[PDB]
RNA sequence: CGCAUGCGCCCGCCGUCCGGCCGACCCGCAGUAGGGGCCGGCCCCCAAGGGCACGUGUCGUUGGCUAAGUCGCCG
RNA sequence: GGCUUGUGGCAGCCAAGCGUUCAUAGCGACGUUGCUUUUUGAUCCUUCGAUGUCGGCUCUUCCUAUCAUUGUGAAGCAGAA
RNA sequence: UUUUUGGUAAGCAGAACUGGCGAUGCGGGAUGAACCGGAAGCCGGGUUACGGUGCCAAACUGCGCGCUAACCUAGAUCCCACAAAGGGUGUUGGUCGAUUAAGACAGCAGC
């Protein structure tokens, strides 16, 4: 039993190329190899499978709808919302903030791991003293 | 294929379900940029093409001999990792310098004796059988094909290996609790740290 | 072009290169497979070559022209006095072979198997062992001896024992330096070897505990010397015409 | 937006004449990578269908053709002449994409696969817009699908970049349909 | 804590000396190729492009009270498409430091 | 040409337990439990509930042929559990009659006086399957068992032991022959 | 594994002096037409693209004290 | 020795006919497609400041287009051959 | 290369037009007087030709579609170092015709 399919609806990451990290939904399917794909700030275009990776969220359309009643759809499926919260979607959030970061907020987060780590020994030792 | 590119005092790859050939392009051009690698496990190598077109072309390699001193090769190793370490012998100069400084870098070994069996094992997906073969396309283990071409030692490995692997899962599940003691340590300590909590949130996966 | 008429070849390319062998004590190239279900024994023995004789029998070979009828047919007695065991080796089954573990030797040895460890004996100061032996003299030395063998117990696959001869026994040979070698041990478990083997040190081993009669043996040794020889007694060709 | 193979309308006439002050004009729909090369196969078609070269004809007008609704799918068939090691042959082709002009690509892409048929010796006889129902090959009806549905049984894995490309891994790819 | 002893400061990434520029069939000294660490596209090469090299070797007898030696580059141009780069030194690097490592500054700083 | 979707279905009776889990499937029944290992094959097995579906997805021709082929597989195990696998075997001679000599719990048999020679061929049966000379029939053999592979194998290796050599095989018609392919 | 040279040799220290490193930190197994984690339903995966580490001092200023914690050395 | 293969040698395709009946168990006329360099020719590229020129004897190795031996299929294979 | 005579044919013999080698290195064709590129004072930089970019070995295991599975050593690049007639219910495309919800085809059943 496959967890995720091909299907009107489906909503897919791009894994590759310039459109990386932006929510696709496919509309209709070409081929084997292509499908059709919209997004509410792209134009309607083609695009191969291989650059797409399916995800968990499935808004319900018809075939190839207006971008009015792809824009509601997505809403109503708080499609962003949804993957955003996920935690796969919160990877690629967390990669771009991590290089966004200048040199000052790197040595900012690296007092706090210092420190948070010195808290965290001391615990695990009360913890190793007691619960043996 | 330039290189990794990686500094590093050694590299430890584990062989298991690696394309022979794809697997020794990539191990020849880090040897040739000064890397030391060391390879386990060469009896899981795969070979595409099935045990029966790899029987046969060894068998073919087994006819080649010098007709007046065979002596004088050429010489056909039958261990998984002697037909790992001639295989990647084919894509360095080995009768240069350069050549043989690279191969003197590279050590090879079936199963994973000490010390390499407490030391962490890579992947090269460039050579990984689940990215490279199609399923259901015909391929056979080294070693299965060098136990029918004269290696005895198939069994030895496997006890070994068995063993290992009871011995790791042991060590696994040590590790497995002691994450478990930790979970609990850091939430202890989410009340002392409160300012610190807030600049590791937007960083945190 | 072919050659005019056919033959087998001369000589067997099975028995190169057809050097001198690199030792004079014929060397044990494998060891029957062992069975744990039967009792610990050992496999081999050391003897010397007496000489020849015949002897005449009745045959007993149903079917056979013989049946009934005396044969007579040569013999070759080999003199086989009993053999001291003197250690016990345990090897490792690994994945390049068997390995050599450790060798746990006895308390006393003999001046003919000392002999055997130097190349001028008498001139030497026979110190040979002198300090190995004195650890069995104190308790914490005899607990290590037996760690020792609690070690084979463990690990090893193979046992064998060392066994030298009683060459003084044959003054004919005109030898005080004894062969030793080592036996390999069959039957039983890892431990019951060990056991076995132990409890053998210093002690006589009979050729009846080895073989039997009426039984099939091999004998391994080194043949006749002949020195540099021509190919036609070497390898048995044809001779080429008088003139 | 870029297509390896463009439509073009070549029109054209033999050069006027004392006994013919007005020839006929002759109009072609030409598939080639630019207009220089759709001029050229213009011409070859005029010489050996009507009989009128280059060296005495004129060029009057070429205009490329784009497709009309590039958003959407249709269902494209391909009349085509093409030349095998041993003969001519006639066949019918099916294809979708969102513009004839991938349909096209297709069409040379799959004719070099299946047949070794490199590009000049196929010659384009007719296309069209075919509907859903008219379609004939398999490979586009199975497609006709209102429910369409199928899992990705083969993925390629890789970076998004090459950025994030390194020789070793500490654990294998994770796939799951 | 790991109570190393060694530099506290890094300000340099390692590059491996590949070789130099070359045909199947000629080779051109006067060009090495350096991989860079850490850079795998000709475009992340945009950055080191004009920053200074340093080869550091051992030599046997002792100058200016040292055993080391060092011969300056730097980069000069992207070589191919996987973030090799073409280097300059003052002297062609000698062919034993194929496979050696040399100290990939961060000047001269346009940032 | 790759079909989208080629899947097929079949029943699972109700006294039997059927366990799938990656391409490895279990039967249980009351005569025993049968288990076959099909991960070789690039299917989707599915227990919908009972039912079994195998779905091929963009396979060619041959790979939706594996498709029947591992429904025919699971059905023979279920009725292996269920009603089992009976080959009857039959002796055919002219004029030396065949001995058989059934021994080691019906798990092994020996031929003798097959065209008067004097080689005893023995052959063992393998594991889960008995022979049992029949009573009610002349010069007859039965095997039983539940896997029709193992069952219907020993029965081909009784038949290849007695092959007649050297002479005439339309005329010297001896040998031993699978006479029904039934169940109990 | 045995025995190992008295004006020699082997070890444990202390100095004298001689010929590539720069965090050179990291042990699950197995599968990939799947594998886990929780209550058939819900979640996780979708590359170490991670985690760990005073990671902060002229290879690192002087003089103290030093709770536990981490780390090195030593029977 | 090299190129060539007419000639020599070996092999295939079509099926008129032979085979009591019956194209193809076994054969293959009329045609037609090849292989081989263990025949002989054709050529004159190497060697005429020299590669010792018949056969046998002796000795090793290699080939298969398999004479015998091992395992099999076919027959106008009852058995034997 | 092309036209072309003798010859079964030849890395054979003899002509026609041009180029080439010989007298000439250099890059490619693994290797080669003639093939492809291209002709050259001694150097630095840039860019290409032919040919290439898994390792040997400078440059993608780059981005796309399809075909092939070789239990014969599957196959792998002008000259070029070979293969034919004839065959395959191997597999993939195409062309013509016939049959089919009024019930075909296979099996089953009594046309
Ligand atoms: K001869
Ligand atoms: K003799
Ligand atoms: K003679
Ligand atoms: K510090
Ligand atoms: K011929
Ligand atoms: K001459
Ligand atoms: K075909
Ligand atoms: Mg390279
Ligand atoms: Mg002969
Ligand atoms: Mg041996
Ligand atoms: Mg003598
Ligand atoms: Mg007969
Ligand atoms: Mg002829
Ligand atoms: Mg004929
Ligand atoms: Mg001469
Ligand atoms: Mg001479
Ligand atoms: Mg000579
Ligand atoms: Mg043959
Ligand atoms: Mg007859
Ligand atoms: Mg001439
Ligand atoms: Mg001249
Ligand atoms: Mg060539
Ligand atoms: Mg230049
Ligand atoms: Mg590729
Ligand atoms: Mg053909």
């Amino acid at each position: 039993p496959f967890k995720r399919f091909v299907e009107i609806g489906r909503v897919a990451l791009i894994n590759y190329g310039k459109d990386y990290g932006r929510l696709v939904v496919i509309v209709d399917v070409i081929d084997q190899n292509r499908a059709l794909v919209d997004a509410p700030d792209m134009v309607r275009s083609q695009m191969n499978f291989k650059r797409l990776s399916l995800t968990d969220i499935k808004i319900d359309i018809k075939r190839i709808p207006k971008k009015k009643t792809l824009v509601e759809a997505m809403e109503a499926a708080d499609v962003k919302t949804k993957w955003e919260n996920s935690s796969w979607g919160r990877k690629l959030i967390v990669q771009k903030r991590r290089a966004a970061l200048n040199d000052f907020d790197r040595f900012k987060l690296m007092l706090a791991k210092i420190k948070r780590a010195g808290v965290v020994r001391q615990e695990l030792a009360k913890l190793k003293k007691i619960a043996a | 294929v330039s290189g990794s590119g990686i500094s590093a005092r050694r590299i430890v790859v584990d062989a298991r379900h690696h394309m022979l050939g794809r697997l020794s392009s990539i191990l020849a051009k880090e040897l040739l940029n000064g890397q030391r690698v060391v390879v386990v496990r060469c009896e899981e190598i795969c070979l595409s093409g099935g045990l029966v077109r790899q029987k046969m072309k060894y068998l073919r390699f087994l006819r080649k001999r010098m007709n007046t001193k065979p002596s004088h090769g050429p010489i056909h190793f039958r261990a998984p990792s002697k037909i790992l370490w001639r295989t990647i012998r084919g894509m360095i100069p080995h009768k240069t310098k350069r050549g043989a400084a690279a191969l003197a870098r590279l050590k090879v070994y079936e199963g994973v004796p000490p010390p390499y069996d407490k030391i962490k094992r890579m992947v090269i997906p460039d050579a990984l059988k689940v990215l490279r073969l199609q399923s259901g396309h015909k391929y056979c283990l080294l070693g299965k094909l060098s136990s029918e071409v004269g290696w005895n030692h198939y069994d030895t490995i496997k006890e070994l290996e068995n063993k290992r692997k009871e011995r790791a899962q042991v060590a696994y599940e040590r590790r497995k609790q002691l994450a478990k003691l930790r979970v609990k340590a850091e939430k202890a300590a989410e009340e002392k740290l409160g300012p610190q909590l807030a600049v590791i949130e937007p960083i945190k996966y | 072009s072919h050659r005019k008429f056919e033959h087998p070849r001369h000589g067997s390319l099975g028995f190169l290169p057809r050097k001198r062998a690199a030792r004079h004590r014929g060397k044990v190239k494998a060891f029957p497979k062992d069975d744990p279900s039967k009792p610990c024994k050992l496999t081999a023995f050391l003897g010397y070559k007496a000489g020849m004789t015949h002897i005449v029998r009745e045959v007993e070979k149903p079917g056979s022209k013989l049946h009934k009828k005396e044969t007579c047919e040569a013999v070759t007695i080999v003199e086989t006095p009993p053999m001291v065991i003197v250690g016990v080796v345990g090897y490792v089954k690994t994945p390049r072979g068997l390995r050599c573990l450790n060798t746990v030797w006895a308390q006393h040895l003999s001046e003919d198997i000392k002999r055997r460890f130097y190349k001028n004996w008498c001139k030497s100061k026979k110190k040979a062992f002198l300090k190995y032996s004195k650890k069995y003299e104190t308790d914490e030395g005899k607990k290590d001896i037996q760690a020792q063998l609690e070690k084979l117990k463990k690990y090893a696959c193979v046992i064998r024992v060392l066994a030298h001869t009683q060459i003084r026994k044959m003054k004919g040979l005109k030898q005080k330096k004894a062969h030793l070698m080592e036996i390999q041990v069959n039957g039983g478990s890892i431990a019951q070897k060990v056991d076995f083997a132990y409890g053998f040190f210093e002690k006589q081993v009979p050729v009846d505990a080895v073989f039997q009669k009426d039984e099939m043996i091999d004998i391994i040794g080194v043949t006749k010397g002949k020195g540099y020889e021509g190919v036609v007694t070497r390898w048995g060709v044809t001779r080429l015409p008088r003139k | 937006v870029t297509y390896k193979f463009h439509q073009y309308q070549v029109v054209g006439r033999a050069l006027p004449s004392e006994n013919d002050e007005h020839p006929k004009i002759y109009r072609m729909k030409l598939w080639a990578t630019n207009e220089v090369r759709a001029k050229s196969k213009f011409w070859y078609f005029l010489r050996k269908l009507k009989k009128v070269k280059k060296s005495n004809g004129q060029m009057l007008a070429i205009n490329e053709i784009f497709e009309k609704y590039p958003t959407t799918i249709k269902n494209y068939g391909i009349w085509l002449r093409y030349q095998s090691r041993t003969g001519y042959h006639n066949m019918y082709k099916e294809y979708r994409d969102t513009t004839l002009n991938g349909a096209v690509e297709q069409m040379y892409t799959e004719m070099a696969s299946r047949h070794r048929v490199r590009h000049h010796c196929i010659q384009i006889i007719k296309t069209a817009t075919i509907p859903a129902k008219l379609c004939k090959r398999e490979s586009t009806k199975q497609f006709h699908d209102s429910k369409i549905k199928f899992p990705l049984v083969f993925k390629k894995v890789r970076p998004p970049s090459r950025k994030l490309k390194t020789t070793y891994k500490a654990t294998k790819p994770n796939l799951f349909m | 804590v790991k109570g190393r002893q060694g530099e506290r400061i890094r300000l340099y990434v390692r590059g491996t000396v590949l070789g130099y520029k070359r045909s199947k069939s000629n080779q051109y000294p006067n060009t090495s190729l350096i991989q860079i660490e850490g850079v795998n596209t000709k475009e992340e090469v945009d950055w080191y492009l004009g920053k200074r090299l340093g080869y550091i070797y051992k030599a046997k007898t002792k100058k200016n009270n040292s055993h080391y030696r060092c011969i300056w580059g730097k980069v000069c141009r992207p070589h191919g498409n996987s973030g090799v780069v073409r280097a300059k030194f003052k002297s062609n690097l000698p062919p034993k430091s194929m496979g050696a490592k040399v100290r990939v500054f961060m000047y001269p700083s346009n940032i | 040409m790759k079909t989208i979707l080629s899947s097929e279905t079949m029943d699972i009776p109700d006294g039997i337990t059927i366990k799938v889990k990656a391409k490895q499937i279990e039967v249980e029944g009351p005569r025993g439990k049968l288990t076959r290992n099909f991960k070789h094959l690039n299917l989707d097995f599915q227990l919908i509930k009972k039912k079994l579906k195998i779905d091929a997805w963009f396979g060619s021709r041959k790979t939706t042929a594996a498709i029947r082929t591992a429904l025919s597989h699971v059905e023979n195990l279920i009725t292996g559990v269920t009603k089992g696998y009976r080959y009857k075997m039959r002796f055919v001679y002219a004029h030396f009659p065949i001995n058989a000599s059934i021994s080691g719990g019906n798990k092994s048999i020996e031929i003798r006086n097959f065209l008067g020679e004097k080689k005893v061929r023995k052959v063992d049966m393998l594991d889960g399957v008995t022979v049992v000379r029949s009573e009610k029939v002349k010069d007859e053999l039965v095997l039983d068992g539940n896997d029709i592979e193992l069952v219907s194998r020993s029965a081909a290796l009784i038949n290849q032991k007695c092959h007649v050599k050297n002479k005439d095989i339309r005329k010297f018609l001896d040998g031993i022959y699978v006479s029904e392919k039934g169940r109990i």
